[PDB]
């Protein structure tokens, strides 16, 4: 553990919240049928609910006094004491997805401006051109330092000015 | 009747009233100017600012001696509640003064808030004859600047332009002797009254002479035997009033806080502004002033140019255009000064300087929201009064290859880096927010992103606090930042770190990460409305001539698709809206965290800050009942004014709105269906006016809405503040 | 009391003429253009500050600007 | 002739100019001694919507 | 006191209940309607100058639309904001009031 | 024009019951303005204050409070009927002034008798900056 | 004539009606509930309005004898109450339903 946090296994207000949660569905579920639909859906949903609780538990978290999870985000921290998934890690899966956004826009707006007319191209799109780039884009982490230690990524001073 | 301005005077309409008040104290543009005059009117004109600044504390002195109850609080100042001022409202009824009456005096009164009863009585004063005599002293120095600011008017004693620009003799007294000199008097003060005053002993002009601070004297002083001043310190078993656990020490480095008061030594305040008299005596002695030594400020910017360019020809030319702008000076100073009154904010809370002001929860509240209020406003000053400065006083050919120039040059990097900044901050905040927002709302509480700050709580556990369990230096005893300062300052201040009843380092959990995360986005985004009306003050693509028309003007017209608020002061217009937005988050913050401690029920705020409807529900829909109820239908409380100033401040806020969103258009045509009327109403035609009525211009709508838009942000959150925090007394 | 003042770069287009409803621009001779003329601005004691002329300018930055000042009856478009 | 050929770009270098280090092409140029000869059309509009403006010989340069 | 502070409970309590939609929508609303007053109070002055410096890094990247960014006009501005004004002035009231009556009283 | 035309200022004016847009006390005290034209026939015409009024065949005279309600109603008789108004301007005094035709001939067409006013032989931009003339008034003069 | 008949006519009511709410709240912060407009109070009944509830009330009678009963029970009669709860009773009007109905003018 670290900064005076226990695991959520030991925390003794994670489970008072889960008998919590579930006592409200067993109150709700007094009210209909055993073999009705509403009974059906409570039940899956007193389902969903044990195994949310217990996943979280199992996956090495960090419950604090209120008894909720809690991240952590220096790397540093996160992969001494194994708590990398949190945080560590949805940043370089989010950053591969961004660029990939990236890369395909670049790449659309450069080549239509290639043509005549690169406005009707923004409005009227060339699905078949856009399609193409957004499954070329998967080494997108490539092109770019391609493209920068080439030096075609950035312009030079051919740039508006204002003064 | 502006004689300052013609053209104005010539206007026939009420914009001459309007624009003549507004205009009044810029200098620069009035006719027939001169730099030198500018200088002395403006020289004249600060001896005011202190003199209303002498009469307004004056005048709380007076007004506390005569009507309040500083003699009865100095025996009980826990369970007495401070009087301000009395009341005489004829208006009221019965009900009302019998009511207001809760005070010790005959009359209804008001409690005080700002909290000088705590400030006066630690510094030695228990009676109100002192009271007296001192608010006849400062109304004799604010007569002295009044006579001064018309005397160094007149032809003789009239100073020249040189004089002004005097930089380097106008460091080396204001260092030393203003800065310097006074901070060595008020140690002067502190050990031989103050001091005294708190152990028992009277200390006053009739007796300063004849009794001592220290049994030995200044034998030690003289001797070098500088340790004897700190011997037998202050027991903690000391009455802040008795001679019960009193020492003889009178300079000390105790460290933390005194027991029966939650607050700091005297003797380490008397320490502390010895050695501050010394740092700021020494660097008064810097630059050179009529003798051969001494530093020049010229010859050390040109000297600090990196040779590889990094930064071109670098601090050259700079000095000249400091010293001949005004706004420049004025925005560095307002800049020093906003951050200042920001730290006295975050500084003041968790250490208090004050005896029974950690009490006082009312007390400390309105003096952290109105410092850091001012702060803001300060702030957007300096950059306000910086943009100026590009427009007026600013040289391009002067101020070539230099950093000023170099950093205009590129401004379209910084705006973008702000803007992306911002944009980040926002989107995820906001995000995080809702995130927590919705899947309370479905009944799983623990699904939420609760992200735990660790690298702040690594700073407390670096700085004494054992709770986290990092085990960093500081919190380790085998470190030697441990070992060093363990006879000095660590037995007071670990003890007070440690405690989870003060505002020192407070706990921290994940509802403090969004919050802190959130005032970010409101800093860099307000900067950045500032800073874009600054750097585009001198030209846009839309206007590449800013320069040519002013700060302040309505736009260039309908043409080239619209112009409307692209001047620098319009950009200052939209930032006060920010800047209150920033303060009220910082401030929200504050108040509720604090609320919870005061009531022991911390678990409130880590629990139901992590979503906005515990900010809705816990925070504002539930302390506002007793205010609220100020005046019922079956009776009134004492809380009947704050209720009364709760709406009106509601209204205020909201009669800016007309002036924001209604512009002139519609009015005029609507002022010209009056005068019709005026003129063929069969009598009141014979009545006709001196000055043409019409509708208020375009710039001056943007400010007074500000001005109904602001003070509404303020009066409602005041009445809020006060009335939830006194009514639960806790 | 407003004023206007027309730079170097007209082309003797005559839209600003047309625009200005108050007659505060002509044009007069010139050898600079193609055209041969040139604007004027005789009469701003009659300008009302309306900025319409300005949108008329079709050059790449205004040959004509109205630089807002002192403000008058004439100037604020009272009918009393 | 006095100036750039017919259809040949050019890059702009008054800083008033929306077109400030941008290219476009020259459309024609004068020759009777006139101030601000070169006529350009650029692809792009400005603020308002005109899309040529008369420029000197100064203000303009060779492409790129 | 009597109609806001009072009828407000059912709204604010609703999280945990079938009416917790309404207290979703008793906070959006409020954001709407603010929102709008960006739009009232400032000017399409202002903002056509910001997208100048963020034309340049579009510019810079070589990443760019060739229809040009421009800032919306004075008139949309002024019904960009009585839109979003009223849609979260009327909103608030919708929530306002379908939890206060549906949990009668 | 060849000479400028002094004031008729008895003329018949237009059919027109009457309106709330007319003159006010500031047209006794200061000044007023009044234009002319004449028409072939009888026609109809949208009055710049108020509705609707009939021109006479002949010569029509008008008083407005501005100079802009004149010279409105000239841009819709030159475009609309195609007609030559002319306007002048009379002061509380008695003076008159004549105003738009100053030269006879109308502003949007050149004439050899003008003379430039305010005409900077510069470009837009390229001016001093404010600092050069920090304590004096202008810029762009 | 018509927008300035009309402007003095807006003064007219917001002084008059807006500001009657304005004397409440400052009597009653001052401790003075006497000197309000209200029911145990300075009463500013609408007569016209009651009139009108009563003449509908009693039509049957006289106006409409061949009709059963009114046309609703707002005007004036007894409750009518369906699973223990009311359809609609008489309303009553007072001194606020004065305040309120001059608000909307
Ligand atoms: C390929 C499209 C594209 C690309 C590559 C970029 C790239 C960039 N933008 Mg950006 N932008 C875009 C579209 C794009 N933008 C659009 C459509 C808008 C209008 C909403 C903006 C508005 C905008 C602002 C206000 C700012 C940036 C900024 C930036 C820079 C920092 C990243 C950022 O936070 O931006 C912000 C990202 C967004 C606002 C999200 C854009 C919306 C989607 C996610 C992207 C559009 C993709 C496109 C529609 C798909 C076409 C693909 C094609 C095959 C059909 C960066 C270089 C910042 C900057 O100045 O850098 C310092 C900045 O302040 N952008
Ligand atoms: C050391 C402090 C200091 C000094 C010496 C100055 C000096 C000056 N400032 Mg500056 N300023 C300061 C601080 C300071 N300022 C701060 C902190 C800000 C940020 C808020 C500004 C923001 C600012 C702007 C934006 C401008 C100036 C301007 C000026 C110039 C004078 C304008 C004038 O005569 O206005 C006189 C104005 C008035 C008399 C009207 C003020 C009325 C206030 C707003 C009403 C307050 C509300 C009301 C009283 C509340 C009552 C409560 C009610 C319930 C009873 C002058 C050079 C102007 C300038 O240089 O123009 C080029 C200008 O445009 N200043
Ligand atoms: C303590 C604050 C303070 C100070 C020191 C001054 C100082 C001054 N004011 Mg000022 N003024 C103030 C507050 C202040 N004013 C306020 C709050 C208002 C608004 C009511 C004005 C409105 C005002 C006007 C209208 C005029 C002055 C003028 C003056 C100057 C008169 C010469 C003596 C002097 C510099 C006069 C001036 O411009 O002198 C040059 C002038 O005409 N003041
Ligand atoms: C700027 C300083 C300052 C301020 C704000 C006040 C404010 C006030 N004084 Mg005060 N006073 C002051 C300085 C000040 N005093 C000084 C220096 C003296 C000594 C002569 C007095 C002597 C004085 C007397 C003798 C009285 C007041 C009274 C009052 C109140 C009357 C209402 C009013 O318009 O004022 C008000 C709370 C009157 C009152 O009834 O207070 C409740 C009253 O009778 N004052
Ligand atoms: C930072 C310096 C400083 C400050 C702010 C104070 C403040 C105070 N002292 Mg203290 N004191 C100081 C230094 C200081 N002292 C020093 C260095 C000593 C050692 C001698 C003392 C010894 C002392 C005694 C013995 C007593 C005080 C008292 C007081 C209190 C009332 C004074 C009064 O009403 O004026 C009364 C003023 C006079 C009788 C005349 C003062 C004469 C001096 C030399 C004039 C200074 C004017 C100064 C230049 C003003 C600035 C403006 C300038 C441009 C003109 C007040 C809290 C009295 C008290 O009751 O406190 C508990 C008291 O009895 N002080
Ligand atoms: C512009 C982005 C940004 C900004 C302005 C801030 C600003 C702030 N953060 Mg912070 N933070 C950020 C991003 C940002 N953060 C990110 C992406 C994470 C990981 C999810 C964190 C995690 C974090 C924690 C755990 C804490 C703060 C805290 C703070 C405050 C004190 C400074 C500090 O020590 O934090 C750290 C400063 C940084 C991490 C700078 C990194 C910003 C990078 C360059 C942007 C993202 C790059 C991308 C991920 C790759 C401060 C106001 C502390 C606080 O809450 O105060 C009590 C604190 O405990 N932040
Ligand atoms: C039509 C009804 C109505 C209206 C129009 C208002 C209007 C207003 N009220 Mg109000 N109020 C009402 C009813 C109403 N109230 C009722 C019925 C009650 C209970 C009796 C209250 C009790 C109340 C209190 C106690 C206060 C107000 C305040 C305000 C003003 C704050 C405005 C603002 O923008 O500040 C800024 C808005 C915010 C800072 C956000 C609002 C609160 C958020 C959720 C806090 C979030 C902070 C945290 C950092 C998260 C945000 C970060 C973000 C990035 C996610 C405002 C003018 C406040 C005030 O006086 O102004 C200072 C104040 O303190 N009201
Ligand atoms: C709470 C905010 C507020 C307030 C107070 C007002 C008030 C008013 N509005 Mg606005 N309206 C508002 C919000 C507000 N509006 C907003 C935000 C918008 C934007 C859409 C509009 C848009 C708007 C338009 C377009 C128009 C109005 C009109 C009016 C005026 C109607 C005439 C009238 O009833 O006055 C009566 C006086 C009052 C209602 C004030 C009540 C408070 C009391 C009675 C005053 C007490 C005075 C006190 C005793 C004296 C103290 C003196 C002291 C110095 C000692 C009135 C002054 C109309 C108008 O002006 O033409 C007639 C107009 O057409 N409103
Ligand atoms: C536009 C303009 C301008 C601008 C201004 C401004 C606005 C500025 C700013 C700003 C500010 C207002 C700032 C402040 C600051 C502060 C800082 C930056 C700091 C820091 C840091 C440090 C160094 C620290 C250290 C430490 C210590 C001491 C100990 C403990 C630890 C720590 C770390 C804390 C001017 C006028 C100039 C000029 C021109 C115009
Ligand atoms: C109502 C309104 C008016 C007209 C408002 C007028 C004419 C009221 C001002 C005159 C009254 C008589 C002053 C009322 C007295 C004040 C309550 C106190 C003033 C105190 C000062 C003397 C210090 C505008 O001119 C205007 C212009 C631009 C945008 C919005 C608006 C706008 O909303
Ligand atoms: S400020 Fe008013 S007049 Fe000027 S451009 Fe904007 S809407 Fe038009
Ligand atoms: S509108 Fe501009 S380009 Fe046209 S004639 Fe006038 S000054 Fe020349
Ligand atoms: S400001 Fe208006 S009236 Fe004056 S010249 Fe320009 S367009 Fe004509």
């Amino acid at each position: 553990d670290i900064a005076g946090l226990t695991p959520c296994s030991e925390s003794k207000a994670y489970n008072k919240l889960e008998r919590k949660e579930l006592k409200v569905l067993d109150k709700r579920l007094k009210q209909y049928e055993p073999g009705s639909a509403p009974y059906l859906a409570l039940q899956a949903t007193k389902e969903r609910t044990e195994n949310r609780f217990k996943t979280y538990a199992k996956q090495g978290l960090l419950c604090g006094n209120d008894g909720l999870p809690h991240l952590i985000s220096d790397p540093g921290l996160a992969l001494r004491f194994n708590h990398a998934g949190e945080v560590f890690i949805p940043t370089f899966g989010f950053l591969y997805v961004a660029g990939y956004i990236g890369h395909v826009g670049r790449q659309y707006i450069i080549l239509s401006k290639e043509d005549a007319k690169p406005t009707d191209k923004e409005i009227i799109l060339d699905v078949p051109l856009a399609l193409k780039l957004a499954f070329q884009g998967w080494a997108w982490p490539l092109a770019s330092i391609q493209e920068l230690r080439n030096g075609s990524l950035l312009e030079k001073d051919e740039n508006i000015t204002v003064s | 009747f502006p004689k300052f301005s013609q053209g104005l005077a010539q206007d026939p309409s009420t914009r001459r009233i309007w624009y003549g008040l507004a205009t009044a104290h810029d200098f620069e543009s009035h006719d027939g100017m001169t730099e030198e005059n500018l200088y002395q009117k403006i020289f004249a004109s600060h001896f005011g600012q202190l003199a209303i600044i002498f009469l307004w504390t004056s005048g709380n002195l007076f007004h506390v001696a005569w009507q309040g109850n500083f003699e009865q609080w100095v025996t009980d100042p826990i369970h007495v509640r401070p009087i301000a001022h009395a009341i005489w409202d004829p208006h009221f009824g019965q009900p009302a003064v019998e009511a207001f009456t809760r005070g010790g005096a005959s009359g209804p009164v008001n409690i005080a808030t700002s909290g000088v009863y705590q400030w006066w009585y630690t510094i030695g004063l228990r009676s109100n004859q002192e009271l007296y005599v001192s608010s006849v002293f400062l109304a004799l120095v604010s007569a002295v600047f009044l006579f001064a600011g018309w005397l160094h008017l007149q032809p003789n004693f009239q100073p020249s332009l040189s004089w002004f620009k005097d930089a380097e003799s106008r460091l080396n007294h204001h260092l030393a002797g203003l800065f310097g000199v006074s901070s060595l008097a008020w140690t002067g003060h502190l050990v031989h009254v103050a001091i005294p005053e708190s152990r028992g002993q009277h200390v006053g002009w009739d007796n300063f002479l004849s009794v001592l601070p220290h049994p030995q004297g200044l034998t030690p002083f003289w001797s070098g035997n500088w340790a004897a001043y700190a011997q037998n310190p202050d027991t903690a078993s000391h009455a802040f009033g008795t001679a019960d656990g009193s020492g003889t020490a009178i300079l000390t480095f105790l460290g933390g806080f005194h027991p029966q008061t939650q607050s700091l030594w005297l003797s380490d305040m008397a320490h502390h502004h010895l050695a501050i008299a010394v740092l700021f005596i020494v660097a008064g002695h810097m630059y050179r002033t009529n003798f051969g030594i001494g530093h020049r400020l010229e010859a050390i910017l040109e000297a600090h140019t990196p040779p590889a360019g990094g930064l071109g020809a670098g601090h050259k030319g700079l000095f000249h255009t400091v010293n001949n702008s005004l706004h420049f000076q004025l925005g560095l100073a307002l800049a020093s000064v906003g951050t200042i009154t920001s730290l006295v904010a975050q500084h003041m809370y968790s250490l208090p300087p004050y005896a029974y002001l950690a009490v006082d929860f009312t007390t400390q509240a309105s003096l952290y929201t109105h410092h850091q209020y001012i702060a803001g406003f300060i702030m957007c000053g300096a950059f306000a009064h910086g943009a100026i400065f590009f427009i007026r006083d600013y040289d391009p050919e002067q101020n070539k290859g230099n950093v000023l120039a170099r950093v205009l040059d590129h401004k379209e990097a910084i705006i973008s880096h702000l803007s992306w900044v911002s944009l980040f901050l926002g989107f995820h905040t906001l995000g995080l927010y809702v995130h927590n927002d919705v899947v309370q709302a479905f009944g799983t509480p623990e699904k939420q992103i609760l992200i735990e700050p660790v690298f702040a709580q690594w700073i407390q556990a670096a700085q004494g606090k054992s709770l986290y369990g990092f085990d960093l230096l500081l919190a380790s005893s085998s470190s030697p930042a441990y070992s060093a300062g363990q006879s000095l300052w660590l037995p007071g201040w670990l003890e007070a770190i440690n405690n989870n009843q003060n505002s020192l380092f407070l706990t921290i959990g994940p509802g403090d990460f969004l919050v802190h995360h959130a005032i970010a986005l409101g800093l860099h985004t307000t900067t950045l409305i500032l800073v874009k009306g600054a750097l585009d003050a001198r030209g846009s693509k839309l206007m590449p001539d800013k320069k040519d028309f002013g700060y302040s003007f309505p736009c260039d017209g309908p043409g080239r698709g619209g112009t409307c608020d692209i001047s620098a002061y319009d950009a200052f217009y939209l930032a006060v809206f920010w800047m209150l937005n920033t303060i009220g988050w910082v401030t929200f913050y504050w108040h509720w965290k604090h609320l919870t401690l005061w009531q022991g029920n911390v678990s409130q705020f880590d629990e139901s800050s992590t979503y906005l409807m515990g900010w809705l529900r816990d925070y504002l829909w539930l302390n506002s009942s007793q205010l609220i109820n100020g005046y019922n239908p079956f009776g009134m409380n004492s809380l009947s004014v704050w209720a009364w100033t709760f709406l009106f401040g509601h209204l205020v806020y909201a009669t800016g709105f007309m002036f924001l969103i209604s512009w002139r258009g519609y009015w005029q045509e609507l002022i010209e269906t009056l005068v019709w009327a005026h003129e063929k109403t069969p009598l009141a035609n014979l009545v006709y006016w001196k000055d043409k009525p019409v509708a208020l211009s375009i710039v001056q709508a943007r400010l007074v809405g500000l001005a109904h838009f602001s003070v509404g942000y303020i009066f409602t959150y005041a009445a809020f503040l006060i009335a939830s925090t006194a009514g639960r007394f806790g | 009391a407003h004023v206007v003042k027309i730079y170097d770069t007209c082309i003797g287009c005559t839209q600003c003429v047309r625009a200005c409803p108050l007659d505060v621009l002509e044009m007069v001779p010139w050898d600079g253009c193609k055209a041969a003329q040139m604007a004027s601005s005789p009469r701003t004691e009659d300008c009302v500050g309306c900025k319409r002329c300005e949108t008329a300018c079709p050059t790449d930055f205004l040959s004509v600007r109205v630089y807002l000042g002192n403000e008058s009856t004439r100037s604020l478009g009272l009918a009393y | 002739e006095i100036g750039p050929k017919r259809g040949s770009l050019v890059k702009v270098l008054r800083p008033e100019s929306y077109w400030y280090n941008q290219v476009g092409k020259v459309v024609s140029v004068d020759q009777s001694g006139i101030r601000y000869p070169v006529v350009v059309r650029f692809e792009n509009q400005n603020y308002a919507g005109v899309s040529t403006n008369n420029y000197a010989l100064d203000e303009i340069e060779e492409v790129k | 006191r009597d109609f806001l502070w009072a009828q407000s409970s059912q709204v604010i309590q609703s999280y945990g209940s079938a009416l917790s939609a309404y207290g979703l929508m008793f906070l959006g609303a409020h954001f709407v309607w603010a929102f709008s007053l960006m739009f009232l109070f400032s000017g399409r002055g202002y903002w056509q100058e910001l997208i100048e410096s963020i034309v340049w890094a579009h510019n810079k990247l070589r990443v760019a639309p060739s229809i040009q960014p421009r800032a919306l006009s004075i008139t949309q501005g002024r019904a960009v904001g009585v839109a979003h004004y009223l849609l979260g002035g009327i909103a608030t009231t919708w929530s306002f009031f379908l939890a206060r009556i549906i949990a009668v009283g | 024009p060849w000479k400028q035309p002094e004031l008729d200022p008895d003329t018949p004016s237009p059919i027109f019951g009457g309106s709330t847009g007319g003159l006010l006390r500031k047209a006794q005290v200061e000044e007023f303005y009044v234009i002319t034209w004449e028409s072939p026939k009888e026609q109809i015409f949208e009055m710049p204050t108020g509705g609707a009024a009939i021109m006479r065949k002949g010569p029509n005279l008008l008083k407005f409070a501005r100079k802009e309600q004149c010279m409105a109603l000239t841009t819709q008789l030159r475009s609309k009927f195609r007609q030559t108004p002319c306007f002048y301007r009379v002061y509380a005094d008695g003076k008159v002034q004549y105003l738009h035709p100053k030269d006879g001939v109308y502003p949007e067409k050149v004439n050899a008798g003008r003379v430039g006013v305010n005409q900077n032989m510069r470009s837009i931009g390229k001016n001093v900056d404010p600092i050069k003339v920090v304590k004096f008034t202008g810029s762009e003069p | 004539a018509i927008i300035s008949h009309l402007n003095w006519v807006s003064i007219f009511l917001g002084f008059h009606s807006f500001g009657l709410y304005i004397h409440n709240d400052t009597m009653s912060a001052l401790g003075r509930p006497q000197d309000m407009f209200s029911d145990t109070a300075i009463q500013l009944q609408p007569v016209f309005a009651q009139w009108i509830q009563n003449t509908h009330f009693t039509a049957p009678q006289l106006t409409a004898p061949n009709a059963l009963a009114a046309t609703s029970l707002t005007w004036g009669g007894d409750v009518v109450a369906v699973g223990g709860k009311v359809a609609m009773m008489p309303i009553a009007l007072g001194t606020s339903d004065f305040l309120v109905h001059h608000i909307h003018a």
